[PDB]
């Protein structure tokens, strides 16, 4: 038996059995992240230049 | 600013529910949702049967 | 009559994963996850 | 970073040889965890508690 | 043939048989919308802090 | 309006009188149907469109 995050398809069913998914999900993007952090006192003299 | 985009929430989830009297809640018979929450054991979900 | 049942898997994290002290461990328990 | 929303639906299920013996009543099983609800909190167990 | 938005439950499992399940939901709470609601005074001293 | 999140995990499906011949096939096609994702369409036809 097979108990593990194995997605189930037309394809697999057509060669052994399955039960009832447990857990829906669907196909998703992964990227990387810009992390800019919030200033402090440079908030206030952010806009123009120094 | 100076918007009327508020949109107040009058109840947040079941917790508000179950810790609130004036808004009554019920459901649909012979259906499923009434086997679920009789057979519920979940606290809040307990109380709200 | 009772016998052992083949269970197969993958390591996947959260799904399986390896204890921190699997090393020591024998069987079954060396694993952990969902 | 994830993006996007889903692409479409498709879940995990257990796998079992066509005409295995268990299915059935694994299946069953996992129907009454289902109804007994420990499984999103082993989901939480896994994924959101840490 | 049930052909019908139904739920799936382990007791209706013990009488009949269900595909796999095409079609994921949870329970719903609906209410009644309230109007957009206008601040009054407190538009003096809203924004920007507490 | 909807409020909250969903409660729990649970889905339609087709039921079949318990021991009948047809679900096996009608499980397949609903497979086929759902990797061929036309059901996704029809949810926008029937939810989204009008």
């Amino acid at each position: 038996i097979a108990i593990a995050p194995l997605t189930i398809t037309l394809v697999r069913e057509e060669v052994i059995d399955f039960s009832k998914p447990f857990m829906s999900l669907g196909i998703s993007i992964m990227i990387k992240k810009p992390q800019k952090s919030k200033p402090g006192v440079f908030s206030f003299l952010d806009p123009l230049a120094y | 600013f100076l918007t009327v985009e508020r949109m107040v929430s009058p109840i947040e989830s079941a917790e508000d529910l179950s810790k609130q009297t004036e808004i009554a809640y019920g459901t649909l018979d012979s259906g499923s949702t009434k086997e679920f929450f009789r057979r519920s054991k979940i606290a809040v979900f307990d109380k709200m049967w | 009559e009772n016998k052992t049942v083949v269970v197969t898997t993958i390591l996947e994290s959260p799904y399986v994963m390896m204890k921190k002290n699997h090393e020591m461990l024998e069987g079954n328990e060396r694993y952990e996850g969902y | 970073m994830k993006v996007g929303g889903n692409l479409d639906s498709k879940g995990y299920g257990i796998a079992t040889p066509k005409g295995s013996s268990l299915g059935n009543a694994v299946n069953l099983a996992v129907l009454k965890l289902n109804e007994q609800g420990l499984l999103d909190k082993l989901k939480n167990k896994w994924w959101y508690d840490k």
